[PDB]
């Protein structure tokens, strides 16, 4: 009974991750990026089938499915062998060059109309998983065309798989530069739906941090979208680190990041990257205790209390047990980082190890999951940015009636104050 | 004369291999069969199939095997030489206290007549790790069937509340054996034959185990230490109940009793040691 | 336990049977002799 | 594990049984082919 982790890229900046993903996850497990993995991926504890499937030409084929809103994201991946590790109809790219029109309402239809081909898609990618945890749609909220796609595609995944999980990654817009076409309001409003409806977690990413990260902390100044896709590829060989490759504790990731993920109205989680462009634990956790160091922008609003609960680190590297306790102690006890404020004295954070291929910047590669009223912040203002097509009517979700956005919207405030409750020991 | 006779015990005799296979299945090290079980495996037994049922030799096997095969360590001879000895019967299985599975009991095997040493009390304190490393697992188990009814389809703060009632025993857990005791552990068994007697090594072997098993503070005077986890125990499997169906006021009460339970300990702790 | 107790059934139910079939044997030798 | 026990104490009869006509022919070859 192995175990397999699942994805799917959904729109362009979704696929262009997808291929990343696939080539990160080939390296990170041993795998070389052209398509075959070299025989040194064996001799170590990174298991490809965890998050790129070997194929039997060693080809660590991811379990996800390359569509791209824009399909020039994976017409020009057939060059470049980074995603030759998955199948060619794993390479499945968006026959649409328009995708799903980078519209929210657009794209909620056009996952639901892939309803049928998400489920088959799923079907077919499901056959190398014997303990596996479930999807995920690794998509963008940037354009309308990714969170539609994510929310009516998990919809449509939640029917084919209902004892497992499709996890939608709302990628949202870069929050350093205004959107061109203003219909992502009811995007960030239907990624916050299938949030708070049903799934334990959520994924929303903020690239105001981000975009400093690439100009200055990556060095990419005025880049192109290589360098979110490599911090994509970076991220999720830091992912399959823990998922692929065996660590020194937490057996279960995603069953800490579920317990970060407690409610479905709480599906928000802050990530945090030190470094981020020689750590013991207390010097993990001061690298990474404020969002700022963190990798992820968990909003720091009011509508969602900017207290982080609890947090749980995929810190990946070997640090001495005797320090790893001082540090929980100092955390919990000494109120560097204190439980969860719901919770009595205790430490709230993690840590994991490197995969066999993937090196750590410093003694441990953090990429965090902190179940924070900050995050449920940052869900809060991506509801106030939800109403931008809704209030304004700027630029089926949203074109059929707007009772998606606004609803969904109205639910990100309700979960950011929920959240705000949740952050303190007033939960309820 | 003794030290090569223990040198001839101590080399390749696969006595210390059926510890290393003990440590190994007994003791789930490949974290693969623990994860498989708790996402699919522990469906029936988790709850308790039926007082028969549950102990039906081919499935239970079968079981074994498959739990073996999911993980790649557990592949070692003892690992499936883990046989079943018990001393009650199965009597019931509901899932309101922690009473989840706790029937099967592991033992691994040795070779002969590495026997020498063998007294009652390092196979004994065997399998009470065994036991109590499945009493956690199906206190574990059951909580991941509650997030799992509860995704399949008044209960907010129900993972908060498991995993604070879960970090005590990880801790103690890696106290025992994490990655620095688990290379003690390792040492005080490298020192386990050291004797010119056979009475002598398995005095060695059975101080290293005990000093294992008091690591997690295992002393026969904390039997109300045991009551108090029994009743906290109890909520939590009935909390699971609970949130498998969709209890709020469980996991509050699993909260406050945490907190509570947790300063009792600290002044029990600072009264002890 | 009951394990040991299940492998003992399992060998003396051809315990019994090869018990009995050496004295069909014998029997059918003493007959035929 | 006591039905068990019960059965192997009467697959234990039943062995006693036949290996002790078996003991009675061997005499009873002993006694005629000799």
């Amino acid at each position: 009974m192995p175990r397999e982790i699942i994805t799917l890229q959904l729109g362009q900046c979704g696929n262009q991750i997808g291929f990343e993903f696939w080539k990160q996850l080939c390296a990170e497990h041993g795998i070389s990026p052209e398509g075959i993995v070299e025989e040194f991926a064996t001799e170590g504890t990174d298991r490809k089938d965890v998050f790129f499937y070997q194929a039997d030409d060693e080809h660590y084929i991811p379990r996800a499915v390359l569509l791209d809103l824009e399909p020039r994201v994976i017409h020009s991946i057939l060059n470049s062998p980074y995603a030759k590790l998955y199948n060619p109809e794993n390479i499945y790219l968006s026959e649409h060059g328009g995708g799903a029109g980078n519209n929210w309402a657009s794209g909620f239809s056009q996952g639901e109309k892939i309803h049928e081909d998400i489920f088959d898609i799923i079907d077919r990618e499901a056959d190398g998983s014997d303990s596996l945890e479930g999807f995920v749609l690794c998509h963008s909220i940037a354009g309308g065309t990714g969170s539609g796609l994510g929310s009516y595609l998990l919809e449509r995944l939640n029917d084919r798989y209902p004892k497992k999980l499709v996890q939608t990654y709302s990628v949202f817009p870069n929050q350093d530069e205004m959107s061109d076409v203003v219909v992502q309001p009811y995007n960030s409003l239907l990624t916050l739906k299938r949030l708070t409806q049903n799934a334990d977690c959520v994924v929303v990413l903020d690239n105001t941090a981000l975009n400093r990260i690439a100009t200055d902390r990556l060095h990419i100044q005025n880049p192109s979208f290589s360098q979110i896709n490599q911090l994509v590829s970076t991220i999720m060989s830091a992912s399959t680190t823990t998922l692929r490759y065996p660590g020194y504790m937490n057996n279960d990731l995603i069953g800490l990041i579920a317990s970060l993920i407690p409610t479905p109205r709480l599906h928000f989680l802050m990530t945090g990257y030190t470094p981020l462009t020689k750590t013991t634990v207390l010097d993990v956790m001061r690298r990474l205790l404020q969002p700022k160091n963190v990798m992820v922008s968990t909003g720091r609003d009011r509508q969602t209390n900017h207290c982080y609960i609890a947090i749980l680190n995929i810190i990946q590297g070997e640090v001495d047990p005797t320090q790893v306790h001082k540090s929980l102690q100092r955390i919990r006890e000494r109120k560097l980082a204190n439980f969860i404020p719901w919770g009595p004295a205790s430490i709230q954070v993690a840590l994991s190890r490197k995969s066999p291929y993937l090196p750590s910047a410093h003694r441990v590669s953090g990429l965090m999951m902190a179940n924070h009223t900050s995050i449920s912040s940052l869900f809060e203002s991506s509801c106030q940015q939800y109403d931008k097509l809704r209030k304004r009517e700027a630029f089926d979700i949203f074109k059929e009636n707007f009772d998606e956005l606004d609803r969904s919207r109205e639910v990100v405030q309700e979960l950011i104050d929920e959240y705000h409750a949740a952050t303190r020991p007033d939960y309820i | 004369v003794n030290k090569a006779a223990v040198d001839y015990f101590f080399v390749e005799l696969h006595l210390g291999a059926h510890f290393e296979a003990l440590r190994h299945f007994l003791l789930m090290e490949d974290g693969e069969f623990a994860q498989s079980l708790s996402d699919l495996l522990f469906e029936k037994l988790g709850a308790g199939q039926t007082p028969g049922e549950l102990l039906s030799p081919l499935v239970l096997n079968s079981v074994l095997s498959k739990a073996l095969q999911y993980s790649l360590h557990g592949d070692t001879p003892h690992a499936a030489n883990l046989s079943f000895a018990l001393k009650f019967l199965p009597e019931a299985f509901a899932p309101n206290a922690p009473d989840v599975l706790s029937c099967l009991e592991l033992r691994y095997k040795v070779d002969w007549p590495l026997n020498i040493v063998v007294t009652e009390g390092c196979l004994s304190r065997y399998s009470g790790i065994f036991s109590f490393l499945l009493q956690l697992k199906l206190m574990m188990w059951t909580l991941k069937d509650v997030c799992f009814h509860l995704k399949r389809t008044q209960f907010r703060q129900l993972q908060l509340f498991k995993h604070e009632m879960q970090h005590f025993v990880k801790v103690i857990q890696g106290y025992i054996a994490n990655q620095i005791l688990h290379v003690t552990w390792c040492e005080f068994r490298a020192r386990l034959a050291s004797v010119g007697d056979l009475e002598e090594i398995q005095r060695a072997h059975a101080e290293y185990l005990h000093k294992a098993v008091f690591r997690g503070l295992l002393t026969e005077k904390a039997a109300p230490a045991m009551n108090i986890i029994h009743s906290l125990f109890s909520l939590v499997l009935k909390f699971r109940s609970q949130l498998i169906s969709q209890n709020f006021a469980l996991m509050q009460q699993s909260y406050s009793t945490f907190k509570y339970y947790s300063h009792f300990l600290f002044k029990v702790v600072s009264k002890l040691v | 336990n009951m394990k040991d107790f299940e492998n003992q059934i399992t060998e003396l139910k051809k315990e019994n049977f090869n018990l009995k079939l050496r004295i069909y044997f014998l029997e059918e030798r003493m007959q035929q002799e």
